[PDB]
Formats: C-alpha cells, sequence, structure tokens
C-alpha cells in the first residue's frame, strides 16, 4: 500500500531542513 | 450564479473588512519593526525546568520566571555556533519577525537577552505538543480536524503575506497546539520579507516548491504550495511526495503528478490539485483573486473564518494538560548544562540582538 511505501521510505520521523 | 444576493454581499463586505484588518496590521508591524525591544531579562530569572526540544540550532528548555511563576519556552542559541553554521542572519531576522509580529496563532516573544556564550529568545510555552506527534500516533486527521488546522494556517499566511513575509518552513514538525487545541506557529529564521521574489534554496524536501527546487526566483506562492503539502499529509497521515532520498522527492514534486487516498472527498481533491499546481499561473492563493481562491473554496465552505479567528471553534482536540508546567506532550531528552564562558564571544556578528 501506498502508507507501507510510506514506512519503507524511512522518512517518518521529524524531517530537517535542507541547511542541516 | 453560486451567490444569490445576500450571500454574495456578506461575503464581499467580509472580504473587504479582511482588507482593512491587514492595513491596521500593517501598520502596526511596521512601528514595531521600526523600533524594538531588547534586552528585557537575564538568565538568572529563571529556573531551568526541562529540554523540550534540541537541534543544529540549539535547545529550548521549559523554564519557570521566578518572580511571576510563569512558565515559558527559552530557545538558547550558541553564538560560536550560530557563526559557524552560517545562521547570523537568519538568527537576528528570526528575533526581529518574531518581535514585530502579533497573531493569535504566531508564537510570542516575551524576553529576549543575551550573554558571552549564548542567545536566549523567551517565548509563551506551548503545552500541547508538535502536530507531528499527534499526526504519527493518531494516524491522520479527519477531513473536519484538517480543516480546522488548515483555517489556521491559511488566516498566517494571510495575515504574513500582508506584511510581504514569506514563511518558508511549513511543516507538522513546526506547529505546536496550544491548551485550547489551536496551532502556533513558531520557527521564523527561515522567513523573509519578499515584496517580489527572492532565491534562496531552502525548507525541508518534502513541502518544497517546485519552482524553488528547479533554481528559480520564487514568489509567496511557495507557502501555499507548502500548505497544500500539509493539508494532504495531515488527511493522509504522510505526505503527497515522498522517497527514500531526497533526489527522488524532488523528481515527483516538479512531475506534476499526485495521487490521493481512496478516503479523501472530491472538494479535498480539488482543493489539492489547485494547491499543487506546479504551474504559479494556476496556483491557487497565486492568482488575481489572491486568498479568497482558497478561503471560497467548497472544502471551506463549512470554515466560519472570523470565528476561527476569534478562537471560538471548538478545537476537535485537545491536548492532554495536567497543569502548568506539564511537559508530557514533548519528548524527552537529555540534560545538559549551559555554560556561560568568562569572555564574550562573537559581540560584533550579534550586537543587535
Ligand atoms: C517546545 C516548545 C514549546 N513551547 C514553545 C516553543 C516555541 C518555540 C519552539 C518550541 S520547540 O517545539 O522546541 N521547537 C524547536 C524549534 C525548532 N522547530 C521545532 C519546534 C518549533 C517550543
Amino acid at each position: 500500500t501506498t502508507y507501507a511505501d510510506f514506512i519503507a521510505s524511512g522518512r517518518t520521523g521529524r524531517r530537517n531542513a535542507i541547511h542541516d | 450564479g453560486h451567490m444569490g444576493n445576500a450571500a454574495a454581499a456578506k461575503k464581499g463586505s467580509e472580504q473587504e473588512s479582511v482588507k482593512e484588518f491587514l492595513a491596521k496590521a500593517k501598520e502596526e508591524f511596521l512601528k514595531k519593526w521600526e523600533s524594538p525591544s531588547q534586552n528585557t531579562a537575564q538568565l538568572d530569572h529563571f529556573d531551568r525546568i526541562k529540554t523540550l526540544g534540541t537541534g543544529s540550532f540549539g535547545r529550548v528548555m521549559l523554564v519557570k520566571h521566578k518572580e511571576t511563576g510563569n512558565h515559558y519556552a527559552m530557545k538558547i542559541l550558541d553564538k560560536q555556533k550560530v557563526v559557524k553554521l552560517k545562521q547570523i542572519e537568519h538568527t537576528l531576522n528570526e528575533k526581529r519577525i518574531l518581535q514585530a509580529v502579533n497573531f493569535p496563532f504566531l508564537v510570542k516573544l516575551e524576553f529576549s537577552f543575551k550573554d558571552n556564550s549564548n542567545l536566549y529568545m523567551v517565548m509563551e510555552y506551548v503545552p500541547g505538543g508538535e502536530m507531528f506527534s499527534h499526526l504519527r500516533r493518531i494516524g491522520r486527521f479527519s477531513e473536519p480536524h484538517a480543516r480546522f488546522y488548515a483555517a489556521q494556517i491559511v488566516l498566517t499566511f494571510e495575515y504574513l503575506h500582508s506584511l510581504d513575509l514569506i514563511y518558508r518552513d511549513l511543516k507538522p514538525e513546526n506547529l505546536l497546539i496550544d491548551q485550547q487545541g489551536y496551532i502556533q506557529v513558531t520557527d521564523f529564521g527561515f522567513a523573509k520579507r519578499v515584496k517580489g521574489r527572492t532565491w534562496t534554496l531552502c525548507g525541508t524536501p518534502e513541502y518544497l516548491a517546485p519552482e524553488i527546487i528547479l533554481s528559480k526566483g520564487y514568489n509567496k506562492a511557495v507557502d501555499w504550495w507548502a500548505l497544500g503539502v500539509l493539508i494532504y499529509e495531515m488527511a493522509a497521515g504522510y505526505p503527497p511526495f515522498f522517497a527514500d532520498q531526497p533526489i527522488q522527492i524532488y523528481e515527483k514534486i516538479v512531475s506534476g503528478k499526485v495521487r490521493f487516498p481512496s478516503h479523501f472527498s472530491s472538494d479535498l481533491k480539488d482543493l489539492l490539485r489547485n494547491l499543487l499546481q506546479v504551474d504559479l499561473t494556476k496556483r491557487f492563493g497565486n492568482l488575481k483573486n489572491g486568498v479568497n481562491d482558497i478561503k471560497n473554496h467548497k472544502w471551506f465552505a463549512t470554515t466560519d473564518w472570523i470565528a476561527i479567528y476569534q478562537r471560538k471553534v471548538e478545537a476537535p482536540f485537545i491536548p492532554k494538560f495536567k497543569g502548568p508546567g506539564d511537559t508530557s506532550n514533548f519528548d524527552d531528552y537529555e540534560e545538559e548544562e549551559i555554560r556561560v564562558s568568562i569572555n564574550e564571544k562573537c559581540g560584533k556578528e550579534f550586537t543587535e540582538f
């Protein structure tokens, strides 16, 4: 599912801005 | 047409009243911007309680003001680290903006000061936690719940854009929930006064508008794109464009394709296609009718914009609150000292703070 694809992305935690 | 005479007259009057409000708010902002505040407290006026957040920026601590007993969120920045990370202008800009704005959904800066080592911005403590945490815990917000938050962002951006401020940092991580369940926006380091265009590559990958990715000059419309991302993520539980690595996210963002969960209403999908519009010439919030294309969209038909502004709508969700100083809606972090050197650091760089 799309949710499973989201989990697989590894980007489910707090996301940093570019400058970090 | 779509509106009969009474509804059309009421809507027109409401839109004219917005203009009148914003003209006064701009006058007030510019007066405060011309003549700020500074050095309004010191470290030993507060008891340090607990660390509520950390980052490359520094830390945010819950503190209690000794004289009043009021709790606050104190953001502590290490001057030498700010310099090393090339964030001098952003830090001074954040303070100047926070000092000058006034809106029910923008966090209030109560004190600021500096010492030999650090800069301190003392803001109202917003005890309900980050929208991010609640969203990941609940999974996704219902459309009415997402709409309640979205309306607050729409009004906040309508305010900021009237001041020529582009926000550029929207995401659930940067939205806090207050005791009454309303949003507080807090981070202004990347915000900029831009009447026309600007060019800096900044923001968070999932929330970047295509024109930023594509290294174009861009304008306030990037904030309306980001609103589309936020609404989508609130209602789906995940953002519209994701992948393992930012470069793959950017390819999806610029493609002009977006897909929706089957549970999204048709009204929601229509709004999102008009916010997540790659073509600037067609994006809602960037057309001749401005913010009205968003506020008058069918998905917001049940929204009483003045009632939201007045905070008279019952919030769909009230965070847990056991009393002043309750920190349970925030994570736990390792507690570190705040050392201040006997030698002033970076005095020249931060002279205006
Ligand atoms: C805990 C908290 C609580 N109350 C007010 C706050 C004001 C600003 C930042 C925070 S904060 O959430 O610590 N915080 C850190 C800054 C970087 N962006 C994420 C977020 C806005 C507050």
